[PDB]
């Protein structure tokens, strides 16, 4: 219930490995952002240099957050998407985190990925609907809109009106078509709500990756897992922990510490190191070989 | 519910 009990024999990746291998360990909830991009070429927003936000000068906007919010989008989306052209890969290969997550659904491990990132990375590995939640929607399809009409369109529509310099508007009623990513101040998808629900009834461990967990109401999953379900995050830097003065927060260090272990590195890294512990090495080194040359072949 | 910083 709302028992505090430790259920990690150490608060260490070996501890976690352990966990995962126990009976006790049925069902993985995965929460991810843009740190598990950022070595498939998809800067993250928050890095200090690196980051986007470190890099929207050119763009001309009265504040840096504008080119991400809804209100500026609609009356202006040029800078948006003068910026999706400037970030639009040629090519689209998942990471070695990703992999992992491909990894924990054919194992029969993941109750669901829960993503920030647009990027279709997750669909590219091969999270399917029953797997993924895509908390501030994706690229993969754009809408119309306007109320009356809401046309859809693919990605291959949206990429060449990008890549052409030409503001995407729909060929049924030329209203703008906007990318189906959730800007800030719009309203998150109902999957996501529905999803959360029950999902958190029953987690057995939450694997937190590549987010600083600064975005609301996402950074707010951590809390709603059961006070006994153990949280790995994989992560540059340590995130997720209460503030000393706004203070289920993440609890790494502390004397109270009982469920939270927080690996420092590269996300790649760090789940090429779990994969080991858990004798999914040689699956995962052959799966991503595999997958990266297809990629490079198409 | 909104998406919020
Ligand atoms: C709203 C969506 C806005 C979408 C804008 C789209 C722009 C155009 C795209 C064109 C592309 C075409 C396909 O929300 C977004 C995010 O979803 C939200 C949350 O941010 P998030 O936590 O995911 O990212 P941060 O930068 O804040 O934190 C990153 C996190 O990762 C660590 N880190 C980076 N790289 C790492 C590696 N390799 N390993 C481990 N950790 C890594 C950083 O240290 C940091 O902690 O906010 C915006 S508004
Ligand atoms: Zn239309």
């Amino acid at each position: 219930g709302s028992q505090k009990e430790r259920l990690l024999d150490e608060l260490t990746l070996e501890g976690v490995a352990r966990y995962m291998q126990s009976e006790r360990c049925r069902r993985v909830i995965c929460l991810v952002g843009a740190g598990i991009s950022t070595s498939a070429g998809i800067p993250d927003f928050r890095s200090p240099s690196t980051g986007l936000y470190d890099n929207l000068e050119k763009y001309h906007l009265p504040y840096p957050e504008a080119i991400f919010e809804i209100s500026y989008f609609k009356k202006h989306p040029e800078p948006f998407f003068a910026l999706a052209k400037e970030l639009y890969p040629g090519q689209f290969k998942p990471t070695i985190c990703h992999y992992f997550m491909r990894l924990l659904k054919d194992k029969g491990l993941l109750l669901r990925c829960y993503t920030q990132n647009i990027d279709t990375l997750e669909r590219i590995a091969g999270l399917e609907q029953e797997d993924l939640v895509e908390a501030h929607g994706t690229f993969y399809t754009s809408h119309c809109v306007s109320a009356s009409c809401r046309h859809e369109y693919p990605l291959s529509w949206m990429k060449e009106k990008i890549f052409s310099e030409v503001t995407p508007k729909c060929e049924d009623c030329q209203s703008l078509v906007k990318p189906d990513i959730v800007f800030f101040g719009e309203s998150l998808p109902a999957r996501f709500f529905s999803c959360m629900q029950s999902d958190f009834l029953k987690v057995d461990l939450l694997l937190v990756m590549g987010t600083s967990l600064q975005v609301q109401p996402f950074a707010s999953l951590i809390s709603k897992a059961p006070l006994s379900t153990p949280r790995l995050l994989i992560n540059k830097e340590k995130a997720g922990q209460s503030d000393p003065f706004l203070g289920g927060g993440m609890d790494f260090d502390s004397k109270k510490a009982y469920r939270d272990v927080a690996w420092l590195g590269e996300c790649d890294q760090g789940c090429l190191a779990l994969a080991e512990l858990l004798g999914w090495k040689k699956e995962l080194e052959d799966l991503v070989r595999r997958e990266h040359a297809s990629i490079d072949a198409q | 519910p909104k998406k919020t910083g």
